[PDB]
């Protein structure tokens, strides 16, 4: 029962009885039914003049021109309707809601702000958005096919060798179904070819032995062949090699893929359509002058703390540019400084990327010798803003609090700007006032600025060898400064000469700067480096940008997409070349542009980035065009599920499970749940589509929160070939981020191993996180937890009996390998990460032999760093459990090659993962501001450069490892199968 | 002074690493200084590091010919030669761009001898940890506790919000209604029908008793919101009165453990029987 009080235009209002499943339509005929019945009635126009209006729940006066929508998805307020003329479009408002409604806020805060970056920002981004929604229709009706089936290839066609052997001489087994004519039946043909063919002549051949006019597709989900690649550098095609598996392909018409297509139409918004000489900044002959004002208030007490103080620095990045200036140490009851304060740093000699970090520290002398700094909140200051111009005048910041876990006085690196709450620490600023505006110098006065061999190179190659954290000393920098011009011939050491120089100086940044403007281009894994918080330079992050540009692919793209999107927080300003070429590859890619609004919407949580990510979603929202019917579908569900969770994790904690089980079917049995649950891509991967929502295995575990299981039925025409059923289990509680980098990092690692030619061969599941402790896991069918295995089994032989009826045969020893090998991949894995202790629930077991990892906490041993102690662990003992799997339950070792096999391959996994240990740390470079507790720092990037031993040399880095894994085995780990030399 | 060895020098250290050496020399004054032995291993190389411009350095020790110096050629055949004659000289002939003395060393000896029977330490260590973790966990519940009022506060913001545009909306509409029933109203009370000039007052006493009830729903909400904030605050201040006391703690149970460690006795494997 649901009671609306309708508000009139003429002055009367009713108190109606509205049904919970009534549309507005009957809301307007009832309403205007009996309006006759009252007086005035003559003064009503028709039904088109008026429009109902409201305010909705989350504190907007929203339009409401959706006038078929249902009355329960309203989001209202207190129940009114306000009626009014129509004062605007339909198209572009409705267009807006949807946005909003995608986003979360909806986008008249985003309208209704002062800032003028902001609104730049918003008037500029459109011109790429517009770019690349015409780029998208230039080869139409393909190029819109293109857009939203985009290839899943490999960046190169040339196919690995080891793995060619695996062919019947390079050809592959493909069967191919096809629909005859009247739908129904089973009609297969299966034919073979090569591996360097093109789908045309795929189809060609099909045709030619049946007896752009035909198109592939992957039986089971929406793949599909369109760009003139090689059969075999499509993932699933390589996926079903590896797994030896015959790849099941589906023939369709391409005409009714382009009619199924929806159109796509791009409108400009309203707001779309909305001299002097001046002299440089390095004319100025005056040090850097700061005035602390006061603080507005402060939140600390009286009788536990005596005084307090400002602690301030300027920056470049994470390196000052000067020592840091104090101010006296006022009292905490008034804190008024109105000190000016004096840098030992030229005007001339800021650089463009300099900052202005502050604290306010709390000092407490103690009866020790020593006194005590305690920060009480911090705030960033951009010495320069968007439009180049050094800050000058009356500037209020307010302060962000200090985060969980950091000690240290300031915070270099985080988000610049001021709290956007108003009850917080607001200190005082006040700059010079130079009588004029003040710009940084243009391009120009950089570059007619400046000009005012031996064998021995082998020191250069040295050092560029090393790795990004490696030691570098002044006389190594002094040599890399000397020998800058000899260092184009080395492309690699470009980010050790960037780290040579000092950036409190002038003429050596404008040589930087053309050296830099000169550079060649390097590789992708090598520029991507250059994106972290370690170089703030404008002109740096541009030459990286346009590495990416160059030379990056779109597998590679959406290899690295998460640090990708992690790397938008450290750029000052909001509108810069990186968000430009990360927006104009999600316009161009569904599947790119999918995990882009589902990452950047995931972090928006955190209110530091929630403005400049809000800006992302609502210009791609703008230019995404039809998929927002598909991502609003999308978050509705998770929405739903994120009430179904939160009415039941906090308010059902005392009872039994059987009430639970009872409260979830009685919510299960109520239509909107079924009714939003239905027809919509997962977000794990938009190619599966979710149908029906089954109930007979959809149900809560004993864990320690109740992770929701969820089953969709596959509504595919021919799912049978493929999966039948999709599972993902709905996790809310738990953060998943740390998750999520580590399922990258094994998916690194196995495509490094897959390459280099051994098949250490690992699970990497798909994760993904939507928001505030919640997120999605894809879960593998037919696999078991070692605990319940050993649970149904019952010794210490139960897994190897399992293992035995479960599979015989010929095929018992093709499971012993492939348990071997996975194996040592996550030994391998779990050792030089460091992930959390293993138990035998966090260990999955499949049915032909492959085991796997599940359950991921911390990694760079953040669990176990409570009590001092510099040592390495290793988490994934090898249990006698397992080493009867590896010897097939021999009583000795040491006349079998399973044991050396094991060893060696090991080795080998080491010494690879060893020499691409450089992606490594660049990539937990890169995710350093992602407000981890088990990663904030460098000196956690310590942990994973001395879990590879990247200071000792190849020789002593095995002695290094086998020593960890036998004193963590206890011994039985001992010298070489073969001595090479 | 005399020739006193390396092994018992003051600025000399042992098995020390880089997050160590940034755990010292944080926030330290100009010329602070230490020598500890490289991270190639390589035998008897050892590295200087020194706190000058804001920034830690890492000067390099150079040992070619059983000889020490800082560059080619090699001028003095021990550490402790040039490390005395670099603090007693200024390096400005050897670096135009660095001017700086070896001014304050950093030597253990201070926390050697301000630290002061085995079992006493072994439990008063122990009863160190016990309060740390009770400490931890109640710093650990107050800030959940502090986000969530955080969220909270928001939460009643928006309410705020959403109940000032209704308080808005609903004035605009009764500013709206008498503009336009105030030329219409001749010629009501001209043919004096009593019954629409009654549901005209009922109406608009309806309304008017409607806006008086959210009003007063949003000065209570509104009363709600100022008093969590003021929680909010007094929690932000319990937050930064036990951040020091809890890192002094912190550094007391480190010290305690580095003291223990370089004891010799292994009591990780003792203390967690209990």
């Amino acid at each position: 029962r649901i009671l609306v009080e309708c508000l009139l235009p003429n002055g009367m209002i009713v108190t109606l009885e509205c049904l919970r499943e009534a549309t507005l339509i009957t809301i307007k005929h009832e309403l205007f039914k009996e309006a006759r019945k009252y007086p005035l009635h003559q003064l009503l126009q028709d039904e088109s003049s008026y429009i109902f209006v409201s305010v909705t729940q989350e504190a907007e006066r929203e339009e409401f021109f959706d006038e078929t929508r249902r009355l329960c998805d309203l989001r209202l307020f207190q129940p009114f309707l306000k009626v009014i003329e129509p004062v605007g479009n339909r198209e572009e408002k409705i267009l807006n809601r949807e946005i909003g409604f995608a986003i979360g806020m909806p986008v008249c805060e985003f309208d209704m702000v002062k800032d003028p970056e902001v609104q730049d920002f918003r008037r500029n981004i459109l011109n790429v958005c517009k770019e690349a929604v015409d780029l998208r229709d230039l080869n139409s009706p393909h190029s819109r096919a293109m857009y939203v089936y985009p290839p899943n290839v490999e960046s190169s066609p040339e196919l690995p060798k080891h793995i060619y052997n695996k062919l019947d001489k390079g050809q592959i087994i493909v069967v191919i179904w096809v629909i005859v004519s009247p739908n129904n039946d089973k009609q297969k043909y299966t034919l073979k070819i090569n591996h360097d063919c093109v789908p045309e002549q795929v189809i060609a051949e099909a045709i030619r032995k049946k007896t752009g006019k035909y198109i592939l597709k992957v039986c089971g989900c929406d793949e599909y062949f369109l760009e003139k690649y090689p059969l075999s550098q499509y993932k699933y095609i390589r996926s079903c090699i590896m797994l030896g598996r015959m790849p099941n392909l589906m023939l369709m018409a391409k005409e009714s893929l382009y009619s199924q297509l929806p159109m796509d139409c791009f409108t400009m918004p309203s707001y779309s359509r909305r001299e002097t000489s001046t002299k440089s900044l390095w004319v100025i002959n005056s040090a850097l002058r700061i005035k602390i004002l006061c603080a507005t208030y402060v939140n600390v007490n009286i009788r536990d703390i005596d005084k307090i103080y400002v602690r301030t620095g300027i920056y470049h990045g994470g390196e000052p540019l000067c020592d840091n200036v104090n101010t006296q140490r006022v009292p905490c009851s008034n804190p008024r400084w109105n000190e000016w304060l004096n840098y030992d740093i030229y005007i001339p000699d800021l650089p463009r990327a300099a900052r202005l970090c502050l604290s306010i520290c709390s000092v407490k002398g103690r009866k020790g010798a020593k006194e005590e700094h305690c920060p009480l909140a911090w705030g960033n200051i951009n010495l320069f803003d968007y439009t180049d111009t050094l800050v000058s005048g009356k500037m209020a910041l307010n302060l962000w609090p200090v985060p969980h876990g950091l000690e240290d006085l300031l915070n270099p690196i985080g988000v610049t700007g001021s709290n956007p709450n108003k009850e917080t620490p607001c200190l005082e600023l006040e700059f010079d006032w130079f009588s004029s505006v003040v710009k940084f110098p243009d391009m120009s006065v950089i570059e007619e600025h400046a000009n005012w061999r031996e064998n021995d190179k082998e020191q250069l190659k040295a050092i560029s060898t090393r790795d990004p954290l490696s030691e570098i000393t002044e006389q190594e920098k002094d040599f890399l400064w000397s020998h800058r011009h000899y260092c184009v011939t080395i492309p690699e050491i470009l980010p050790k000469l960037l780290l040579s120089v000092k950036w409190n100086s002038r003429d050596e940044v404008a040589q930087m700067y053309c050296l830099v403007k000169d550079w060649p281009p390097i590789k992708p894994e090598q520029a991507m480096e250059l994106l972290d918080c370690n170089y703030p330079d404008p002109m740096v992050r541009g030459f990286a940008v346009r590495c990416l540009e160059k030379y990056l692919t779109d597998d590679k793209l959406s290899q690295y997409l998460i640090q990708l999107v992690q790397v938008l927080k450290y750029e000052q300003y909001l509108d810069n070349l990186l968000v430009r070429f990360l927006l104009k590859k999600a316009l161009t890619n569904q599947r790119i542009g999918h995990f882009f609004f589902w990452h950047l919407k995931s972090e928006m949580h955190n209110k530091t980035v929630s403005q400049r990510f809000g800006l992302l979603l609502e210009s791609y929202c703008r230019a995404c065009g039809m998929y927002l019917k598909h991502l609003n579908r999308q978050v509705e569900a998770m929405e739903k599920l994120i009430n179904l969770t939160d009415i039941l994790k906090q308010e059902k904690k005392d009872e039994t499970q059987k009430v639970q089980m009872k409260f979830l079917v009685e919510q299960m049995r109520r239509p909107d749940f079924m009714d939003a649950l239905q027809g919509f891509l997962s977000p794990l991967n938009p190619a599966h589509q979710l149908g029906n929502l089954r109930l007979e295995e959809c149900r809560i575990m004993s864990s320690a929160k109740r992770p929701l299981w969820l089953n969709w039925e596959n509504p595919d025409i021919m799912s049978e070939l493929l999966f039948q059923n999709n599972e993902i289990i709905f996790k809310n509680g738990d953060d998943l981020r740390q998750d999520m980098l580590t399922l990258q990092i094994i998916r690194i690692m196995e495509n490094i191993w897959q390459n280099q030619g051994l098949d250490l061969r690992m699970l990497p599941y798909g994760c993904l996180s939507i928001g505030d402790c919640v997120g999605l896991i894809e879960v593998v069918r037919n696999s078991h937890t070692i605990m319940q295995i050993q649970c149904k089994g019952g010794n210490s032989h139960t897994l190897h009996q399992w293992l035995k009826d479960k599979n015989k045969g010929e095929i018992y020893d093709a499971a012993i390998d492939l348990f071997t090998r996975s194996c040592a991949g996550y030994c391998v894995a779990t050792f030089i990460l460091g992930i959390g202790d293993r138990h035998n629930s966090n260990i999955m077991v499949k049915d032909d032999g492959q085991l796997f990892h599940i359950d991921f906490g911390h990694f760079l041993d953040h669990k176990k760093k409570k009590f001092g102690y510099k040592r390495e662990r290793v988490p994934f003992v090898l249990t006698q459990d397992f080493l009867i799997v590896i010897s097939k339950g021999a009583q000795e070792c040491t006349k079998t090659r399973e044991f050396e096999r094991f060893q060696e391959m090991c080795y080998k996994a080491y010494l690879a993962i060893r020499q691409h240990a450089n992606l490594f740390i660049n990539l937990f470079s890169m995710m350093l501001g992602s407000g981890m507790p088990e990663l904030q720092s460098f000196d956690d990037i310590a942990y994973i450069r001395k879990t590879l031993a990247l200071d000792k040399t190849e020789q002593e880095a095995l002695e290094y490892f086998m020593k960890q894994m036998n004193d963590a085995h206890h011994g039985g780990w001992t010298t070489k199968m073969d001595w090479i030399f | 002074n005399n020739n006193m060895s390396l092994q018992d020098a003051e600025w000399y250290w042992g098995d020390i690493s880089r997050e160590e050496v940034n755990e010292k020399l944080r926030d330290t004054a100009d010329g602070t200084f230490l020598v500890r032995d490289a991270s190639t291993k390589m035998h008897g190389d050892y590295t200087l590091t020194l706190r000058k411009g804001g920034n830690n350095k890492l000067i390099k020790i150079f040992h070619r010919d059983g000889k020490y110096g800082f560059s080619d050629p090699l001028t003095f055949s021990s550490v402790v030669e040039l490390i005395n004659h670099y603090r007693n000289e200024s390096l400005a002939q050897y670096n135009p761009k660095l001017d700086v003395k070896l001014l304050y060393p950093v030597s253990k000896y201070q926390q050697d001898q301000v630290v002061k029977n085995i079992e006493a330490v072994g439990k008063k260590l122990h009863e160190y940890n016990t309060q740390f973790q009770e400490k931890s966990r109640e710093y650990d519940r107050l800030y959940e506790e502090y986000t969530r009022t955080s969220q909270e506060i928001q939460m009643k913001r928006t309410a705020i919000e959403a109940f000032n545009e209704t308080i808005k909306i609903f004035e605009e509409q009764c500013q709206t209604q008498e503009r336009y029933s105030k030329e219409y109203i001749e010629k009501f009370k001209r043919e004096g029908n009593e019954k629409e000039i009654q549901r005209i007052m009922h109406n608009y006493d309806k309304l008017k008793s409607r806006i008086s009830e959210i009003i007063d729903s949003r000065r209570r909400l509104e009363e709600d919101l100022k008093k969590q904030a003021a929680e909010y605050r007094e929690i932000d201040k319990r937050m930064n009165s036990i951040k020091p006391d809890l890192i002094q703690l912190r550094k007391t149970r480190d010290q305690y453990l580095m003291w223990l460690t370089q004891k010799g006795v292994r009591q990780k494997k003792l203390n967690e029987w209990l």
